[PDB]
């Protein structure tokens, strides 16, 4: 009964910032050089465990694996380099990571033949906002902010600090599309879950080091895009030499007084 | 002999072949993982007293990417993400089976 | 036992080794292959190779590969008629020798 799975492939993360039309929320960009059988799929980072010192690790033993498989739309691009992938910022936040090139994303498409998809009736989205300030963010407001979304059970957006387990009454669901559904048939619920289960959820899924808040970690600490135009006579060369396919020796030294 | 007629073993004792590579404590785990994968890829054919070489990318040593990447689909894009650099050998010392044949 | 700086024939053999195709195609991920024109006077290079070491020979051959690749890509951009491989000229190796003597 599960959705039949088309070709699955890995791809190199790219921070090359594209348009990423704001209309949709979870979409990506792939090179047009290859054929894309489907526009809908799942993406999943591949965690690289570097902290295996002192033997012990963070594998399935006493530590579960967060939801790597996250549904996202797919669409080609001619400018993006071949064998490369660009992710919407919302995707980066969903994966609990900042934009970063070179990350290897496992991905796999689907097909458009399925009735389990909620064909209209009762698309009860569980917007389980667990933040503070008792914000008046309405279900209608979130809808306006969440339209054009392919939701799936147990996924979190830390930017809004919102956890969602899409529900159809008491029947769950993993997929949905704005285009194929009527906006009336989606129901938005605004509440705050018990702080105990929220604490447990963050302890089990949100790592203690990750804090998506861009302003929380001040990076725009007076970093104006200063241009030292004459000295660019060197910069323009360096990048080329650095971007040159072949480097005679791996190193280049920049020297100054 | 036809591939059908080749008996299937149950327990196989393999003595790791002594080698400078096999010694490094920092490597052993990646080596045994490489063996587990290589046998997991598909069926294999072996003989008593034989030897098995493995080629692996030592650069992945401390990069202990978790096993939960079950049967990584694009092991080819991973292999090009890798580059097997160092080689090891393994000795098959015994195989357990209860289907006796002329060519055990 | 002392290992001397390579002599003329030693440098000749060093070149025979490095300029052998497969050695140049080690880390060539790009599809286009790499190779050299056959009009290269190896003896002249060996003679001009006075007072060098094999690692310097590696440096100079890689630098020649560089000038060749840069020129080839520039030509492909320029004319739009892409050739089917890469080539290295006596001039390129001569300038690499000059650069090597300089940095030495």
């Amino acid at each position: 009964g599960a959705i039949q799975l088309l070709k699955k492939v890995i791809l190199r993360s790219t921070v090359c910032k594209m348009d990423f039309p704001k209309d949709n929320l979870f979409v990506v960009y792939i090179s047009d050089g290859a054929q894309l059988p489907s526009q809908k799929g799942y993406a999943s980072i591949v965690k690289c465990s570097l902290r295996q010192s002192k033997k012990s690790d963070s594998d399935n033993k006493s530590v579960g694996i967060p939801s790597k498989k996250i549904g996202v739309f797919i669409k080609c691009d001619s400018q993006i380099p071949e064998n490369h992938i660009a992710l919407s910022s919302h995707l980066w936040d969903a994966f609990f990571t900042h934009p970063m090139n070179g990350a290897k994303i496992k991905l796999e498409f689907l097909q458009m033949n399925q009735a389990n998809i909620i064909s209209g009736r009762n698309a009860t989205v569980n917007i389980k906002y667990f933040g503070k300030d008792v914000p008046t963010k309405s279900g209608d407001q979130y809808s306006k902010l969440l339209g054009g979304s392919l939701l799936t059970n147990n996924l979190i957006l830390p930017t809004e600090q919102i956890i969602i387990e899409i529900k159809k009454g008491e029947s769950e669901q993993q997929l949905c599309n704005l285009n194929e559904i009527s906006n009336e048939s989606v129901q938005w619920k605004v509440t705050q879950m018990g702080k105990e289960e929220v604490k447990d959820i963050i302890e089990r899924h949100l790592p203690k080091h990750y804090h998506v808040k861009e302003t929380g970690e001040v990076s725009r600490t007076s970093k104006d895009e200063d241009d030292f135009i004459t000295v660019n006579s060197i910069k323009k060369e360096m990048v080329n030499y650095l971007t040159s396919p072949i480097i005679a020796t791996p190193a280049i030294i920049l020297d100054g007084k | 002999i036809g591939h059908t007629d080749i008996p299937i073993a149950n327990q196989v004792f393999i003595s790791r072949v002594g080698g400078w590579l096999q010694s490094q404590k920092c490597f052993q785990n990646i080596i045994l993982t490489t063996l587990k994968k290589f046998f997991s890829e598909s069926k294999r054919i072996l003989c008593q007293n034989d030897l098995i070489p493995i080629a692996f990318d030592s650069s992945m040593a401390d990069l202990n990417i978790a096993e939960e990447n079950d049967e990584s689909d694009d092991e080819d894009e991973l292999g090009q993400y890798y580059k097997n650099d160092s080689l090891v050998w393994f000795f098959v010392t015994s195989a357990e089976l209860d289907c006796f044949s002329k060519d055990n | 036992i002392l290992v001397p700086v390579p002599s003329e024939a030693q440098r000749l053999r060093i070149f025979q080794w490095y300029l052998s195709s497969h050695e140049l195609n080690r880390d060539v991920q790009q599809k286009v292959p790499v190779s050299y024109m056959d009009n290269i006077s190896f003896s002249s290079l060996s003679s001009y190779s006075a007072g060098l070491t094999p690692l310097d020979i590696k440096s100079i051959v890689e630098t020649a590969r560089m000038t060749a690749t840069a020129r080839f890509y520039q030509e492909s951009k320029k004319c739009g008629w892409l050739p089917q491989s890469i080539l290295i000229t006596q001039e390129d190796l001569s300038k690499a020798t000059s650069k090597a003597r300089n940095e030495f």
